[PDB]
């Protein structure tokens, strides 16, 4: 028994990433309904597996909040995304009875990416409060935002092939993986807008 | 060719809701529009005294989902042809309430919710 946990060879932290990042995209455009026991599964599997793939982070401490983000490896860069996949994934679980609980949970992973990008200056942004609710009182803010999503979607879908297909110097990979986490950064602050707005009608009730 | 707004609005006008997928594309499109710059719920109103054409929004007071859906639709099919007015949106109970039964989910009031944010 001691013996056949030795012997065990679980998924390790590429896998674990990868393997989540998969998952994640197939939610996203999948063609069932979002509620369905094939979709709800996928969400189930993926969030396990950034579960372990945080854990396995935390542990390795890639990641110092007092350090430049040029001091970080080009293929580590995209472990930054994990909080905020972890987000996004629990916004897709269906369970009306626990919605406000997947909110708050939500919530926090984007906090956590947003927090951590913030530390390496990723890009610049105001960081919004820790906890719910983060005051805003503005429209112009979301027209920019949205060309900037349209813009850093087209240039990565000029360059995502040459990055897996390992056709690009590491100039051009890290360049890749900035322009994820801007995305990235862009999608976190529209999602906890949105949380909030959600968080403040279930309360209200 | 924007047929498939046609069909769209011809649905919503039999009070048949239209499905998340759809819900989505609208509000893109609409955002498309937005960041740049022909007889049906809605309400007839005619002009008097010395173009477009005009619709009331609601009765008086208290909105559908397939109402807010329509009136989307229709903004994108018509622009500026088709001019639409209330008294003095999507953050109400029972407007969320109502997507809430009429879909799997909270996704097609996020759509809304987030279109909103762009008027």
């Amino acid at each position: 028994s001691m013996a056949a946990e030795d012997e065990l060879q679980l998924p390790r932290l590429p896998e674990l990433f990868e393997t989540g990042r998969q998952l994640l995209d197939e939610v996203e455009v999948a063609t069932e309904p979002a509620g369905s026991r094939i979709v709800q599964e996928k969400v189930f599997k993926g969030l396990d597996l950034l579960e372990k793939a945080a854990e396995m982070l935390s542990q390795l401490d890639l990641f110092s909040r007092n350090e430049d983000l040029e001091e970080i490896a080009s293929t580590d860069l995209k472990y930054l995304l994990v909080p905020a996949f972890q987000g996004a994934l629990t916004m897709k679980q269906v369970n009306p009875s626990k919605r406000l609980d997947h909110l708050q949970r939500a919530r926090e992973h984007f906090i956590n990416y947003l927090t951590q990008c913030h530390c390496y200056h990723v890009a610049e942004f105001e960081l919004p409060s820790m906890a719910y609710p983060s005051l805003v009182a503005q429209r112009q803010a979301k027209i920019q935002r949205y060309k900037q999503k349209k813009e850093l979607e087209h240039r990565l879908s000029a360059m995502k092939s040459a990055v897996e297909s390992g056709q690009a110097d590491d100039e051009r990979v890290r360049e890749y993986y900035l322009l994820h986490l801007q995305r990235w950064i862009d999608i976190s602050l529209e999602e906890i807008e949105s949380i909030d707005q959600e968080i403040k009608i279930l309360r209200e009730r | 060719f924007t047929k498939e707004l046609d069909q769209w609005i011809e649905q919503l006008n039999e009070c048949k809701q239209l499905s998340e997928s759809q819900v989505k594309s609208l509000c893109e499109k609409a955002k498309e529009i937005l960041t740049k710059e022909c007889g049906d719920g809605q309400f007839h109103d005619l002009m008097e005294l010395f173009d477009t054409n005009y619709l009331f929004m609601g009765d008086y007071v208290d909105y559908s989902v397939e109402t807010v859906t329509l009136l989307v639709a229709l903004k994108v099919r018509y622009r500026e042809r088709i001019t639409i007015l209330r008294g003095n949106i999507t953050q109400v109970y029972g407007f969320y309430d109502e997507c809430l039964r009429k879909y799997g989910n909270a996704n097609v009031w996020k759509y809304f919710t987030d279109l909103f944010d762009y008027l």
